[PDB]
């Protein structure tokens, strides 16, 4: 085992466990009861004051439950360990594989196990609740992938030299296998992997198509005072980014106090300005690169009608990406989107971003696990998106 | 014997070294008696002059007796001792229990004093008993079992108990046991005699570990009063609440009454404190007497009546679905009931939480639904099917116009006034032929009209809503309003129906009147 430690000075996590449904609890019991039999985990005693919340999510294309342990706090308190494929996103199509079970065959430094304590609560606090800690490398922990790195190269060695046509990237419990081969000749080399892996794992992304939704301006037959006003307001907001945007000429049609619905013919001078403003918006602003030293932020907006919008930046307005997601219920969608964005974020930069979700914390904390499927959990906070902003997207 | 839990002092820190304060020869004797007995029984052990650690101890007299009782002040040791797994924070709610035929409660005497202490820690539990002779040194002991007053006792005791109960619970899956501090509640559906018999089995099983308990003649009988409730094996309620009968009320009395009234609302529907609570406005002292307004008197009277006849909560029948029903019982006031059997409440309640300065009934209702949902998962580990006074059409509409996401489990409309609705809606497109008002403390319209007024005791954004307000007043049934206030925009766009701000309310009032209103924003 490897002597792991928390970042200097730091102690272990003591995260409250969000109440669970009788269903999820029963599942977690059947599971932990079993991991206990196989020595992966062990019941702990009162001398352990640490805690990490545990949840149960269902696997996609599987009737079985998966134990999702939210080691977010613990991962922050863990020490750092001392390479992302510049072309994984370039690749035509990538598949994602869960190799979390790889860890369940490697011990966890004895003096560190205390820090992985977690609890299976009981309905209405009628019983004290089952307490365990890990003996093997736990799925979801920052240290597992790291500590298992060696053993992982020693195993991806053959496929890597055998098939140097496919790029393989690992991220925590997941494996991103990319290539440009035919989708049939792909889904194959993938199963050829699931086999070279069983020799020691359940589940296409196509990072090729991932596009940056530009800002758009209404193309109207006729233009009313209102239309122009929405136009100017939006443009003005965007002049913050693309300073070449002018509205001087558009504001001229808006002098006086006309009737909102009054149709306005657009002056020659003005129609030539809009076109320039349109051209400028066709592509993302220049000189905005990804700083590895900065957190990735991801904001979402409910557009309505089952349509959402996101943007990934580090500095305000300086967007690294922008997208849109479309169809359930509001919550299901938002969770599916978060994941979709997290994956992409991983695929492109190798780090999950920090989301700013438009929903009450209690509502989210309540249903998010009903549709979550990823093995990781991004960081997130809850916000109250303004109107104007939402209007300026999609 | 039970397993020993490994204790350690907090990092870096060292054991306590508190000098023993002086003790009357009288107390000295009594202690030497108490401690000599403890050393005979193995709970403590005479130690050597090598141990530097010390904890102060003193004697206390127990009601009824010439005898004294020993008390050890483990504060410092407590400060220097590690943190343990939080002794049960959450308690069950009567409504989550399933009825039993018989329920027996048992007190565990010799609680801590019957559980081993980690050998490496015993050296910190050192205390000294001063001798009466001046030349003679007083005796020093240490603990061998969990000490009363020590930090890790509550948790390590429960830990042990749970382990001790393991087998018995397995051999008896038909018996339910809830552990609470030194008490133990045991229910079963066995026949009277069989139940009493099992109790005796448990009693002996626990005693096999030195844990003593009361025999049938000495056990407390139902209903058991617990955490403010009055529990039967078949039904539950809050313990009898009596309402003061007087003509002089202080702020203290009113606050206590309101507090008492809230407690009851979880079983007694119809309880209201809106008027009593009002009596609290501007109060200067806790002893200030506030006359009961005519409405507060009427309120107290209805609650008093509601509380005259007891009502009981039935227990959870896991075979049946949970049904939840919400009612709007006044502006910002809601009431809900949770039952399985048509109208036999497992529990009730009232939500009055306004999240944010402005809001509408839909938001509020929805938040009430979320609050209830969370509550149920906690008590019954499942969410109830809801009965709501809102129509799907209405809800759905507001849903898709709102920028925030939200969900509502299975729910059916219940035509039970008042039905929640939206009192108004902003046109999606500007109104043709409807005058256009441009506001910026005044306004100007395309039809030539205008008006300007000055305002005092006004905040910046307050004047902003004023403009919009004036415009609504002066406009006709249909009106287009243009503003540069992102602030006012949001507020109104949110389509609130209630607010703290009077101004907002008037605006809402205006808004409800109009046929068509279109609001626009401009930088
Ligand atoms: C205080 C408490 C907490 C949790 N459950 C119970 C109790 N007490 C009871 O009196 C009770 C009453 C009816 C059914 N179960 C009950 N019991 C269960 C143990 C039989
Ligand atoms: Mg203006």
């Amino acid at each position: 085992t490897v002597p792991v430690k928390l970042k200097p000075g730091m102690d272990g996590p003591k995260v409250k466990q969000w109440p669970l449904t009788e269903e999820k609890i029963k599942a977690l019991v059947e599971i932990c009861t079993e991991m206990e039999k196989e020595g992966k985990i062990s019941k702990i005693g009162p001398e352990n004051p640490y805690n990490t919340p545990v949840f149960a999510i269902k696997k996609k294309d599987s009737t079985k439950w998966r134990k999702l342990v939210d080691f977010r706090e613990l991962n922050k308190r863990t020490q750092d360990f001392w390479p992302h494929p510049a072309g994984l996103e370039k690749k035509k199509s990538v598949t994602v594989l869960d190799v979390g079970d790889a860890y369940f065959s490697v011990p966890l430094d004895e003096d560190f196990r205390k820090y992985t304590a977690f609890t299976i609560p009981s309905i209405n606090n009628e019983t004290p609740g089952i307490r365990y800690q890990y003996n093997v490398l736990p799925q979801g922990w920052k240290g597992s992938p790291a500590i298992f790195q060696s053993s992982m190269t020693k195993i991806l060695e053959p496929f890597r030299k055998q098939n140097p046509d496919i790029v393989i990237y690992q991220y925590m419990d997941d494996l991103y296998v990319g290539s440009d081969l035919e989708i049939g000749q792909h889904r194959t080399k993938i199963e050829e992997l699931r086999q070279h892996l069983l020799r020691w794992p359940p589940f296409e992304l196509h990072p090729d198509k991932w596009t940056v939704q530009p800002i758009v301006l209404p193309e109207k037959d006729s233009w009313t005072v209102n239309d122009i006003q929405k136009l100017v307001g939006k443009l003005n907001w965007a002049s913050q980014i693309y300073p070449g945007i002018k509205v001087r000429q558009l504001c001229k049609l808006l002098r006086g106090t006309k009737a909102l619905t009054e149709v306005i013919p657009l002056t020659e001078e003005a129609e030539l300005e809009l076109a320039e403003n349109r051209e400028i918006l066709k592509e993302p602003v220049h000189g905005v690169y990804y700083d590895p030293s900065k957190d990735l932020i991801a904001e979402i907006q409910k557009q309505g009608q089952g349509q959402w919008t996101y943007q990934i930046y580090q500095e305000p307005f300086k967007n690294l990406k922008t997208g849109k997601y479309a169809r359930t219920n509001d919550v299901k969608q938002l969770t599916e989107a978060v994941q979709k964005i997290t994956t992409e974020s991983i695929v492109i930069w190798g780090k999950t971003p920090k989301f700013k979700l438009p929903i009450q914390k209690e509502t989210w904390e309540t249903w998010w696990t009903e549709y979550w499927q990823a093995t990781w959990i991004p960081e997130w906070e809850f916000v109250n998106t303004p109107p104007l902003v939402k209007l300026w997207y999609q | 014997p039970i397993e020993t839990v490994p204790v350690k002092l907090k990092p870096g820190m060292d054991g306590p070294k508190v000098k023993q304060w002086p003790l009357t020869e009288e107390k000295i004797k009594a202690l030497v008696e108490i401690c000599t007995e403890m050393e005979k029984e193995g709970k403590i052990s005479k130690i050597g002059p090598e141990n530097p650690y010390n904890t102060p101890v003193f004697a206390i007299k127990k009601k009824d007796s010439t005898k004294w009782r020993k008390l050890v002040d483990f504060r410092e040791l407590n400060k220097r001792t590690q943190d343990f797994w939080e002794v049960q924070l959450g308690i069950p709610h009567p409504a989550g229990l399933e009825k039993k035929k018989s329920v027996t409660v048992l007190d565990v005497g010799d609680a801590y004093f019957s559980v081993p202490l980690d050998e490496d820690f015993r050296k910190y539990t050192a205390f000294t008993i001063p001798s009466i002779n001046n030349e003679t040194p007083g005796i020093r002991y240490q603990y061998n079992v969990l000490p009363q007053g020590w930090k890790g006792s509550p948790a390590i005791f429960q830990s042990s108990m749970t382990k001790i109960l393991e087998p018995f619970r397995k051999q008896n899956p038909d018996i339910v046991i809830y552990q609470y501090m030194d008490d133990l509640y045991v229910g079963s559906d066995l026949e009277i005699g069989q139940h009493r018999t099992k109790i005796e089995e448990l009693r002996q099983h626990l005693l096999r570990w030195g844990l003593t308990t009361p025999d049938k003649k000495h056990q407390k009988e139902p209903p058991f009063l617990w955490m403010g409730y009055e529990l039967h094996p078949d039904k539950w309620t809050v313990q009898p609440i009596v309402l003061p009968e007087k003509d002089s009320w202080t702020v203290n009395d009113i606050q206590k009454l309101v507090g008492k009234l809230n407690w009851a609302s979880q079983i007694y529907p119809g309880i209201k404190v809106r008027q009593l609570c009002k009596l609290l406005r501007g109060t200067k002292a806790l002893t200030e007497v506030i006359p009961l307004t005519e409405e507060a008197e009427l309120e107290l009277a209805e609650n008093r009546e509601i509380l005259k006849e007891p009502v009981h909560g039935v227990y959870y029948d896991p075979s049946k679905d949970l049904i939840a029903e919400i009612q709007k019982q006044g502006q910002g006031q809601w009431t809900y009931q949770i039952y399985q059997e048509p109208f036999k409440n497992l529990k009730t309640g009232k939500y009055a939480r306004m999240r944010g300065a402005h809001t509408n009934d839909v938001k509020q209702l929805t938040e009430a639904v979320q609050k209830i949902t969370t509550e149920s998962i906690v008590i019954w580990g499942k969410t109830p099917k809801f009965k709501l006074p809102i129509q799907k059409e209405t809800w759905e509409t507001w849903w898709t116009e709102y920028w925030q996401a939200t969900w509502i489990p299975e729910w059916e409309f219940v035509n039970t006034p008042p039905l929640v609705k939206l009192w108004y809606q902003l046109e999606k497109e500007p109104i043709v032929g409807a005058e256009t008002f441009y506001v910026d403390a005044g306004y100007v319209t395309n039809r030539g009209r205008q008006k300007v007024v000055t305002l005092t005791d006004t905040t910046n954004q307050k004047t902003e809503l004023q403009a919009i307000y004036l415009a609504l007043q002066d406009s006709g049934l249909e009106v287009n309003i243009v503003t540069d206030s992102q602030y006012a925009l949001g507020i109104i766009q949110a389509q609130p129906d209630q607010s703290e701000s009077e101004l907002v309310n008037q605006i809402i009032e205006q808004l409800i009147k109009k046929e068509k209103v279109y609001l626009a924003w401009v930088p």
